[PDB]
């Protein structure tokens, strides 16, 4: 759920 | 009698007991059964009776910390559980720097920060006894400290660790303490920290689940994924002792006092700590901000130094990647374009008692704002925005509350429709914004035909000016499909704030010590060879391993740097399909403050316009004192008004503003200003824009596009490169963190 | 973007509200 993830750590 | 561990593939060859609870305790010796906690740590079958079995005298201890267990934890009460948390010996290292070995501490010491803190080899208690002359640290370390940084030790571990007093506990009693890596049987920081996911919570930006590894975090641990409580505890650890002092590095030696857990497994949790330490550094989690290092105490191992790195544009992106680089230990040199720093940041400091911004000068949402973060490190305060905008009439009446509720209802409801609209469109069937909410207004009034007065009509119009004064531009050119498009992901929550010091206090800070060439504009970037090679507009060279473009989205339209090779068309694509938004400025002095009978303390005051095409002059107007002891108003132009006015001279976009500003304040007279400033942003050459927005037939999916690096050499950042968080400060300055975190890593 | 407003911010249009 790509809503909630924290912008720095889904940076892939 | 057995000397075989229970467990399969246990590298122990010779198991003793830990507890030695039992009067019957098998030592080094025979037991019915060996228990296996680690692979350096078993206990006897006659110890696990003596708490486990009823008759025996330790099942009262067990039982009552069983109990306590039971009702704080959501993992089954074991003896092994129980041994793990309560009867393990503690280990602790030797602080002598040229020593640093793990012992063992007796079975009754119980560990503690400062013991972590002081330890030396031998530490015994007070003594009057002369002490022996020996060298305790040269007794050679106990041979399973050796196994624990094996791969293999960890999969052997039955039971994940618990941390005991975690920093991070008072924040997360609303979940189970073992589900987070804490001990079940445990128990004035700024209050725009807020790092961890709350129960029932809505998505908030830059927010954790403290109970989940985000997906970066899986990738760069994958050994934790079916196990992520050891990883979890540290890294919640880890923010709540950033967040506790923002004002200093976080270093593995100040996080290691504050991993307190019994057995080999705290060896296994300090030398993880550092690595996540690390990560979160790199990450631009901790560490970060405004921060400065100083002078050689670089915050990324050596290995990450060798590398060199040019950034284009000293505006917040360009600065924030530059400050987090040095910081790492990476080589880095700024080019500017222009004669100073700051870009969009450009504050006036001329005004009495008070600082103007020329662009950028409020926080929108400080919870997990950098900003906010930033400020608490520079000690600056920030002023939180009332509620009130009154909505006042050409002349003097303050728009009555019937009248405001009844319009801001349907102006609203109108937005509702758009968003029914919308949800099955294509980009090719995208239609702007405004004349969307045109032809839903219409066949309203049509369908029910319920008349609005002149009054209500124009009331209507200042809220389609302030969505003008979001977007920067008239709603005509606006997807009505993606206007909104990055509320998509959590936003940032809580108070907008006026930054009353001014951003330039925090780009200055950013700044500071790092090489910057001003009147340097970048003219061209070959990166065909085996590094890049800048080039200047009047021919000086640059060259370096890689470089960060952070120019604004206007410049890369308008195609002022020659990339060799070129852009893709994909990319050419996306930075078309964006639009580059502006709005103006204006800055008032006055001799006194003329509004403070009628205005009653509000931040701001609204003014409803006269007609649709002015609606963009000044629809609001801002009171710049927080103390209201000075006497300044700022206001802005947007919409079609920015259009009206670039052909105006400043003189006349004054007059106008005091034309307004007198019917706004019919029923008094209103002083002249003594002092002003019309900002030019729109023609300035280096930037052309104040932020952007999505054209129609555009996607917030260009965002990401332009934020793509090539070859892992040309990387991007800047405003219009952030998806989740585009036009503010904070986007870029996050853009920027984002962009070093990947240099960092190639 | 809607993000951007302070002052009288709109409300119409949003996504129903994500829980956790
Ligand atoms: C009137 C106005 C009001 C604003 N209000 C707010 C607000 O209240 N809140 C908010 O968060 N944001 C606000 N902003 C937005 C904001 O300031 C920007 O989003 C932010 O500054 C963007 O940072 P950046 O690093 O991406 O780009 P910039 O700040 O534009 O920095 C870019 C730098 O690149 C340089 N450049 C261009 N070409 C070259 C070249 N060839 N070589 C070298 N350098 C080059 C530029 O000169 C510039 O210094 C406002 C902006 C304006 C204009
Ligand atoms: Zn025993
Ligand atoms: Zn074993
Ligand atoms: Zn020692």
């Amino acid at each position: 759920d790509p809503h909630f993830h924290h912008f720095l750590l889904s940076q892939t | 009698g057995s000397r075989k561990c229970e467990k399969a593939g246990c590298t122990a060859t010779c198991p003793v007991c830990f507890a030695s609870a039992s009067e019957r305790c098998a030592k080094n010796g025979y037991t019915s059964r060996w228990y296996h906690l680690s692979c350096g740590e078993h206990f006897c079958n006659e110890c696990f009776d003596h708490y486990y079995r009823s008759h025996k005298d330790g099942y009262d201890k067990y039982t009552t910390w069983k109990k306590i267990w039971t009702s704080n934890g959501k993992t089954e009460p074991s003896p092994k559980a129980f041994m793990a948390d309560q009867q393990l010996p503690y280990w602790v290292q030797c602080t002598k720097p040229e020593c640093r070995k793990w012992r063992q501490l007796t079975k009754e010491i119980q560990l503690t920060p400062q013991i972590a803190k002081t330890y030396r080899c031998g530490m015994k208690p007070n003594t009057a006894i002369k002490p022996e002359t020996s060298d305790h640290c040269s007794l050679p370390e106990d041979l399973r400290v050796l196994e624990v940084s094996n791969h293999w030790w960890y999969s052997m571990l039955i039971l994940p660790p618990l941390l005991k007093d975690s920093v991070a506990a008072p924040l997360l009693s609303a979940y189970y303490p073992d589900c987070v890596g804490m001990s079940p049987s445990c128990t004035g920081m700024n209050r725009y920290f807020q790092p961890f996911y709350q129960p029932n919570e809505c998505g908030k930006a830059l927010c954790v689940r403290p109970d989940v590894m985000e997906l970066d975090e899986l990738y760069e641990f994958p050994e934790y994924s079916r196990d992520p409580t050891m990883y979890l505890a540290l890294r919640n650890l880890i923010l709540a002792l950033w967040y506790t002092n923002c004002k200093e590095a976080l270093t593995p030696q100040k996080c290691i006092p504050h991993i307190i857990v019994r057995g080999l497994v705290r060896i296994r949790c300090v030398q993880e700590v550092e690595r996540i330490l690390y990560f979160m550094t790199r990450k631009g989690l901790i560490n970060t901000g405004v921060l400065s290092v100083g002078a050689d105490q670089y915050l990324l191992p050596k290995d990450y130094h060798n590398k060199s790195v040019i950034i284009i544009g000293a505006g917040p992106a360009g600065l924030a990647a530059a400050r987090q680089l040095h910081n790492f230990g990476i080589k880095v040199t700024v080019l500017e374009a222009k004669d100073r720093i700051g870009g969009r940041v450009w504050d006036d400091k001329s005004f009495k008692g008070v600082t103007v911004g020329r662009g950028a000068q409020i926080v929108n949402g400080c919870i997990n704002n950098p900003v906010a973060l930033m400020c608490e490190q520079l000690g600056i305060s920030m002023h939180k925005f009332g509620e009130r905008c009154d909505l006042i009439q050409e002349g003097g009446r303050i728009t009555d509350p019937t009248i405001d509720k009844r319009m801001d209802f349907h102006f609203n409801a109108l937005l509702d429709v758009v968003s029914e609209w919308r949800k099955d469109k294509t980009q090719l069937q995208d239609v702007p914004l405004g004349e969307k909410i045109e032809e839903i207004y219409k066949a309203f009034i049509k369908e029910s035909g319920i008349q609005f007065s002149e009054l209500e009509g124009q009331v209507l119009q200042f809220h389609l000016s302030n969505l003008e004064y979001a977007c920067g531009s008239n709603l005509h050119q606006v997807s009505a499909r993606s206007w909104d498009h990055n509320e998509f992901f959590a936003q940032f929550a809580g108070d907008h704030t006026l930054l009353t010091p001014g951003y330039s206090v925090i780009i200055e800070k950013l700044a500071e010590g790092l090489d910057i060439q001003l009147k340097s504009p970048v003219q061209c970037i070959d990166y065909s060879g085996d590094e890049v090679q800048v080039t200047t507009t009047d021919g000086t060279g640059y060259s370096a391993q890689k470089v960060l473009v952070t120019v604004p989205l206007a410049l890369l339209q308008k195609g002022a740097i020659q990339f060799n090779p070129p852009l893709s068309e994909k990319k050419m694509k996306a930075i078309n399909s964006l639009g580059a938004g502006i709005i103006e400025k204006i800055a008032l002095q006055f001799p006194y403050r003329f509004w403070d009978s009628k205005v009653q303390g509000a931040d701001f005051f609204g003014h409803v316009p006269p007609s649709a095409s002015k609606r963009g002059l000044f629809a609001v107007f801002y009171d710049m004192d927080p103390q209201k002891k000075h006497s300044v108003l700022m206001s802005v132009i947007a919409g079609e008004a920015v259009a009206s006015v670039r052909t105006l001279d400043d003189k006349q976009v004054l007059q106008q503003c005091m034309a307004t500003l007198r019917e706004l304040f019919k029923e008094q007279e209103v002083p002249d200003p003594t002092k002003y400033f019309v900002t030019r942003w729109s023609t300035d050459p280096w930037i052309q824009m104040a932020y952007s927005f999505v054209k129609t037939g555009g996607s917030g999916e260009a965002y990401d596009i332009i934020a793509e690096d090539i070859q892992g050499t040309v990387f991007f950042a800047g405003e219009a490169t952030n998806r989740h968080f585009p036009q503010t400060v904070t986007g870029a300055y996050l853009s920027g963190v984002r962009e070093a975190s990947k240099i960092a890593a190639f | 973007a809607r993000t951007m407003q302070t002052a009288r911010k709109s409300t119409g249009g949003k996504a129903p509200r994500k829980q956790l």
